[PDB]
DNA sequence: GGTCAGATGATGGGGATGGGGGGTTGGAGGAATGGATGAC
């Protein structure tokens, strides 16, 4: 996250850190939608291009974490997996569309203070709340700047960073990129005049990108954490899989089996 | 699986406590 | 006279784990080389 803020004590307790098991390395983020059920982007897990391609025993699921790399003993669970799925239209050749994979943990996870499932919407709540201008919320432990690039500061966060962005109408994502968009996927962050910054950078995908309904006080995760270009750069916009949009297949694999 | 009480944070929701960002979110929502 | 190889050496030293001494959680035990020293 570039422009974020650290994260209050569980202020994202859907929040899970994807870590692979050896050598140990934070890969990417994602949100859990059940105690059995965690959601993430499939880029995370399956890019040929860039010769990664993953597998259930390859992988560790961490939750419930603040701090970015430490075991913080008696609050995180680190649960295994029993079970990737990736979207079966998933376009890793192209612009990443459908860029969304669910993992099944073997055992349930037990919730408490720092572990709770975040919502998915519903046709009316993401009618209701994916308009432009709503603030939606984005978090990880990605980076802080461009690291591929010579730069000074930090290169990733020592706890969960948090920023708030606002959806952007789909003419102006449109043409921000020379990538083709998708209805699959919707961007976030200020316009340049605006006089604010932030974004998720590299290592924040899967992260939830989720917003708060006024009606029922609950928490809803809007979008997936998929790609951008650069980090935080004027006119730029990050780009977030549309949860609601791909909400059949998801249901269809979460309900497909007596839990 | 609980997912009848997804959305509400042990130490915000379930307590009615706000974090320091929230109402940045629902101040957007006006228009 | 300058290669070589165990070797003893404080010192800064967790642990699925940093800098500490509680935290979002106990209560203890602590990483992994460095450069002087006979044998030729
Ligand atoms: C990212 O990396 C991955 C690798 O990590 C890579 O994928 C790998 O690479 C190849 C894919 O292109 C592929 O290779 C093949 O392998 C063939 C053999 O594969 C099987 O081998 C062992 C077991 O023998 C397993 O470890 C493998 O996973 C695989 O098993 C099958 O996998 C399929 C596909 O996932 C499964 O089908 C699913 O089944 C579900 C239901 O399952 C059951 C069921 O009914 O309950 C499970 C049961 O156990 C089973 N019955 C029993 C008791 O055995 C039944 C049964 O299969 C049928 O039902 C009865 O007909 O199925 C659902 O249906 C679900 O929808 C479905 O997806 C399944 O678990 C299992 N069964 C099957 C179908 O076999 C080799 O044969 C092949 O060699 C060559 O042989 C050909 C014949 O001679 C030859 O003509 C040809 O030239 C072949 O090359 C070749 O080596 C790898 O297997 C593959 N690995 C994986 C994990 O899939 C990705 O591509 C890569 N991505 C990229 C792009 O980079
Ligand atoms: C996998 C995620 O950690 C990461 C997040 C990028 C988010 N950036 C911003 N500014 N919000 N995604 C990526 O890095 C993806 C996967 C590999 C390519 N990629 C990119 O975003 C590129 N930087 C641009 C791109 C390349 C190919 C296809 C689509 C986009
Ligand atoms: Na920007
Ligand atoms: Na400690």
């Amino acid at each position: 996250i570039v422009e974020g803020s650290d994260a209050e004590i569980g202020m994202s307790p859907w929040q899970v850190m994807l870590f692979r098991k050896s050598p140990q390395e934070l890969l990417c983020g994602a949100s859990l939608i059940s105690d059995r059920w965690v959601l993430t982007a499939a880029h995370c897990l399956l890019y040929p291009p860039w010769d990664k391609n993953f597998t259930e025993n390859d992988l560790l699921v961490r939750i419930g974490k603040h701090s970015r790399t430490r075991y913080e003993r008696n609050i995180e669970k680190i649960s295994m997996l029993e079970k990737i799925y990736i979207h079966p239209r998933y376009n890793w050749r192209e612009n990443l569309d459908r860029d969304i994979a669910l993992m099944k943990l073997k055992k349930p996870v037990a919730f408490s203070d720092y572990i709770h499932p975040v919502c998915l919407p519903d046709r009316e709540t993401a009618a209701s709340l994916l308009q432009a201008g709503y603030k939606g919320r984005v978090t990880g432990w990605g980076n802080l700047k461009e690291t591929w690039t010579a730069n000074v500061g930090k290169g990733q966060p020592s706890v969960l960073q948090v920023v708030n962005l606002p959806i952007v109408e789909r003419p102006v994502c449109k043409d921000s990129t020379r990538i083709r968009i998708t209805d699959n996927m919707f961007c976030a962050g200020y316009k340049p005049d605006e006089g604010k910054r932030g974004d998720a950078c590299e290592g924040d995908s899967g992260g939830p990108f989720v917003m708060k309904s006024p009606f029922n006080n609950r928490w809803y995760q809007m979008g997936i954490v998929s790609w951008g270009e650069g980090c935080d750069r004027d006119g730029k916009y990050g780009f977030y899989t549309h949860v609601f949009r791909l909400k059949k297949w998801i249901q269809k694999v979460i309900d497909q089996f007596g839990e | 699986s609980g997912e009848a009480d997804c959305g509400l944070r042990p130490l915000f929701e379930k307590k009615s406590l706000e974090d320091k960002t929230e109402r940045e979110l629902l101040e957007s929502y006006i228009d």
